[PDB]
């Protein structure tokens, strides 16, 4: 027995048919560390280590430690080994997560050598971090005082400190934290594992050290391997770390305790930060929340609840979701759904955008609706739709760019971490069949009504939360923090303050001084020869069906067909452009002459894997004419391809644009969505503003997704009551302008047998379309004026952007630009914008189709300081000495981004986009060879190209009113002020 | 909850 000779006892072993894997549970004899080793033919290998880390306060220790362990370890004594992996590895996944009760460290890769490189850095980080040796990392990642000069105010700074101020300022994050903590006041979930900014400064390095000593011990660890690598070698890898420890009792300390269910419901009123120039009376929220049980529920109940959650909320047609939204009492759902990832399952439901006087009504509606579902039950067509949809997704197992092995780990860990069976959550074929059988034999009412009745309606463990906008909350919090720090300063002697100002300057210089290439040599990399000279092969065949371009990709898809039908919106009247996204929504959430929208949705849910309709807009390298499309993206079993294309035609051609009230609710939902895009994702808004000033593709998207769209939405509610017939006929001319056989493109991904069978369905679908669209043939120009702009929101944190067109310098695209851009992001901007500056993140974005090079920051306390960092990028590049090993790493890191692992639908889709944007296979290959040969000269050449962004680039910021005038007083009339 | 590094 190889295992036992390496110190591991094999506990349990099963074949899981669901994931075609042999899964083995080992236990390290000496420490008791448990290892789930899952072998299969999946080349996207996955590793993770998870520690059970319940906090006992809101100081944020687990979260701070999660950041700190990745800042240097025994074998990797450099500032930030995590970023070195980000820079120079072929990973498919690289991250770290702090959950309320556990901290996870996962990596993935298709390349076995790369995989084991990543695994070693992670193992050494969590077990032998440098952050427990002295306080420096703790201070940087956690909290420290900063004083620029004894004459000035002291401030609090730190990665996690700043991150949590960001978080605690987003209304929806506030609500979910209030709910979790109010539901579970007597265990670890009653406190914040990420850290409350009011409490983070109470944390001492000593507490932080002890937390690591106790909890980051193999005895308290669970380890996951998944994939096609050698099973025995996994244990050999682990023995290096596991053998270096003795058994520890800490798992007895880390065990999570159940919250005993309340005997009476709880009612709470809480504040979130709001803007003053906004009608506060209208932006309340109401959420009702439950803890569903104390006992771990039987495995059939767990499945049945997940099914129930989908049945009530899975689609726009699902009754709870549908009834709440059509009430008109709110703008959108909030903190809604089942969550079962923690010890006890929790269900919540609520609305945001509720008027003050309607809050009791939302509560009454929620309760009435839930009672109605228990009493009347669910129609069998709804139940069949959920069952097909669910069975389809489990079979497809489409995790996107998230590894399948990681998704499995997280399912296993959700029970394993509470000392329950780690195999059980991986299984679903048998439980699902049994549920299906109960529904046929007893009916949905007998299956689902008792769950609603006893776990929800008759459950006194209920928390109701009303959230109210507070225009002063944020100012008052800044006031308390300032007064706290003024007393800190007042309590210090002149020399205490000189010492702190010196520690400040010392820290700033340390984090602005990169580790030299000599140091970074401890982190290994692949050879440039370990890298395929060719791109990932995707079988494309260009063909022709009913006078229409068709792309076929012959790939194993597990008997699923993926189709995209691409219509052109290049010549849509400009007045129609901003209505395109609501047009797409109307196709999917209105009925036909013959069917209601519920009946159509249920047909789609019963027969297919879903259909979506969305705009796509991009520049095309070499032309002024943009690629501007609406895409209808559908999937089904190959045997239901016929039903898929029938339903797509039904959506496209038969839906009637007559539902005024549903259209009004789309508007409100969209307004809600845009408003919190601005708040928590303003960098996407700035990027859109800037592109809109620079090219037609950019201007078009911003009409449909930026500031211009939000502005358009406000004009729209008057237009919907006063002139519905105008809106409806606009919707109808968009359809007329787009639905045509001529210049349509059809993308198909499925195995070769399915494709043949599918073409008959495609041919028939194409037959039913008009030949030519209505409207013009010309793509008419649009642009926003080039202006520096600042967009005002209520926030603590900003989002700062700068961009310009680097092709305008006469710089010509070379693949080295991809390498350099990635390097800029992970070195200069990482070090200055995030670490030194205090932003959650900073990065650059190169659109090689338009030539626009953009700088962006995310949740940034600064504004003009950030723009200054952006301007210094050319000198950084010019100042660089990059040895061959540095070049090699930057190259590998870019090739990893380019060779990123894709499931077959993503392959065929990426191939579609290359065709649309004119990227031929010989262009791909030429660009890859340019990537593989990037040199020091390239870095210097590129410096001169991006200096045009410094000299002639435009800045757009989404920021505080305070910071906008503060900056407009330092640089007079720099930013034009948009409210 | 889930708080990430990158
Ligand atoms: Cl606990
Ligand atoms: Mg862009
Ligand atoms: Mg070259
Ligand atoms: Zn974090």
């Amino acid at each position: 027995d190889e295992a036992e000779k390496l110190g591991f006892e094999k506990v349990s072993e099963e074949f899981i048919s669901e994931c075609k894997s042999k899964a083995i549970l080992f236990k390290h004899k000496k420490t008791g560390c448990e290892v789930m080793s899952v072998s299969n033919e999946d080349e996207n290998k996955v590793f993770g280590v998870v520690f059970r880390t319940p906090p006992k306060d809101s100081t944020g220790i687990p979260h701070i430690l999660q950041h700190s362990v990745l800042c240097g370890s025994r074998k990797y004594p450099v500032k930030e080994p995590f970023v070195e992996l980000l820079k120079g590895s072929l990973h498919t996944f690289l991250n770290a997560f702090t959950y309320p009760d556990r901290t996870c460290y996962p990596v993935a890769s298709t390349n076995t050598k790369d995989f084991y490189n990543l695994v070693d850095v992670y193992l050494d980080a969590v077990f032998f971090p440098k952050c427990v040796d002295d306080a420096h990392t703790f201070q940087q990642e956690g909290w420290h005082y900063e004083l620029n000069d004894p004459s000035e105010d002291i401030s609090y700074k730190g990665v996690v400190f700043n991150e949590m101020k960001g978080v605690y300022s987003q209304p929806d994050n506030i609500l979910g934290r209030i709910a979790q903590q109010a539901l579970s006041p007597e265990n670890t979930y009653g406190v914040d594992s990420g850290g409350d900014p009011k409490d983070i400064p109470n944390l001492t390095f000593e507490e932080f050290k002890e937390f690591h000593r106790q909890y980051y011990h193999p005895s308290n660890a669970r380890i996951w391997f998944y994939g096609d690598d050698d099973p025995v070698h996994r244990l050999r890898v682990l023995s290096e770390y596991l053998d270096m420890f003795e058994a520890s009792p800490s798992p007895n300390s880390s065990k999570i305790k159940f919250q005993k269910l309340f005997s009476e419901p709880v009612r709470l009123v809480e504040k979130y930060p709001a803007g003053r120039d906004g009608d506060l009376k209208k932006k309340h929220m109401l959420c009702v929340n439950w803890l569903l049980s104390e006992k771990p529920l039987d495995l059939q109940t767990q499945l049945a609840l997940g099914f129930l959650d989908h049945l009530m909320l899975g689609t726009p047609a699902s009754p709870l979701r549908k009834i709440l939204l059509e009430s008109g009492l709110g703008e959108a759902l909030v903190s809604s759904g089942l969550s079962d990832e923690l010890l006890q399952p929790q269900f919540g439901i609520g609305l945001k955008g509720v008027s003050e006087e309607n809050v009791q009504k939302v509560e009454e509606l929620i309760m009435d609706t839930l009672k109605k579902l228990a009493e009347e039950g669910f129609d069998n067509d709804a139940v069949e739709a959920s069952m097909n949809t669910i069975e389809f997704s489990l079979r497809e197992n489409n995790t996107g760019s998230f590894p399948r092995g990681l998704s499995l780990m997280l399912q296993s860990i959700s029970k394993w971490i509470y000392d329950m069976d780690p195999f059980e959550p991986l299984k679903y074929t048998e439980p699902l069949k049994a549920l299906k059988t109960r529904i046929a034999e007893e009916g949905s009412k007998a299956v689902f009504s008792p769950l609603i009745e006893k776990l929800i309606l008759n459950n006194s463990h209920r928390v109701t939360i009303e959230m109210q906008p507070d225009p002063e909350k944020a100012t008052q919090e800044e006031v308390e923090e300032k007064n706290i720090l003024e007393k800190v300063k007042a309590a210090m002697t002149e020399e205490d303050l000189a010492e702190l100002a010196r520690a400040t300057e010392e820290l700033k210089l340390k984090q602005e001084t990169p580790d030299p290439p000599e140091a970074l040599r401890c982190v290994p990399s692949l050879n440039l020869g370990d890298i395929p000279k060719e791109p990932t092969y995707v079988p494309t065949e260009v063909g022709d069906i009913n006078g229409v371009k068709v792309l076929r990709h012959d790939l194993f898809t597990n008997d699923i067909i993926y189709t995209e039908v691409v219509f052109d919106i290049g010549s849509l009247k400009h007045e129609l452009l901003p209505l395109v996204p609501l047009f797409c929504q109307s196709l999917l959430e209105m009925g036909t002459k013959d069917l209601t929208f519920v009946q159509l949705n249920q047909l789609i849910g019963r027969k297919t894997g879903g259909i979506s309709v969305y705009p796509l807009t991009s520049s095309v390298r070499g032309k002024d004419e943009p690629c501007s499309k609406i895409i209808v993206r559908g999937k089904s079993m190959a045997g239901r391809a016929d039903d898929l294309f029938n339903l797509m035609n039904c959506l496209l051609q038969e839906v009637q644009f007559t539902d005024q009230q549903r259209f009004k609710q789309f508007v409100s939902q969209s307004r809600a969505r845009m408003e919190n895009r601005l708040r928590g994702s303003g960098h996407g808004i700035a990027a859109a503003r800037m592109d809109a000033m620079l090219n037609i593709a950019g201007w078009m998207s911003e009409q449909m997704g930026g500031l211009s769209y939000l502005e358009f939405l406000h004009t729209l509610e008057k237009k919907v009551d006063e002139d519905w017939e105008g809106i409806s006929s606009s919707l109808e001319e968009i359809r007329r302008s787009l639905l045509a056989r001529n210049g349509c493109i059809v993308n198909m991904t499925a195995d070769g047998k399915s494709l043949t069978n599918v073409e008959k369905s495609v041919a028939k679908f194409l037959d039913l379309l008009p030949e030519n669209p209505s409207g013009g043939l010309v793509t008419w120009d649009g642009r926003l004026p080039l202006r520096n702009e600042a967009i005002v929101i209520p926030t603590q944190v900003n989002y700062v952007g700068k961009a310009g067109n680097i092709y305008s310098t006469g710089y010509e695209l070379d693949g080295s630009a991809y390498v350099i851009s990635k390097h800029i992001s992970n070195t200069w901007l990482w070090d200055r914008v995030r670490v030194s500056g205090g932003a959650y993140g900073g990065f650059c974005d190169f659109d090689s189709h338009s030539g626009v090079f953009s700088y962006l920051s995310y949740r940034d306390p600064n504004l003009l300081k950030t723009l200054d960092i952006y301007d210094g990028t050319g000198d950084f590049l010019r100042g660089l000495d990059v040895d061959q090993e540095t070049l090699t790493k930057a190259i590998i890191g870019t090739i990893g981004d380019v060779d990123s692992y894709q499931l077959p639908d993503a392959k065929g889709y990426s191939s579609l986009l290359r065709h649309l944007l004119g990227v031929t296979d010989e262009e791909r290959q030429r660009k890859r060879e340019e990537i593989l040969t990037t040199s020091l000269k390239d870095f210097k050449d590129f410096a001169q190209a991006i200096d045009v962004v410094r000299d002639k680039g435009v800045a757009v910021a989404v920021a505080s009113a305070e910071d906008i005038d503060a900056a407009n007083n330092e640089r007079s009339n720099f930013f034009e002020v948009k409210k | 909850a889930a708080l990430t590094r990158a």
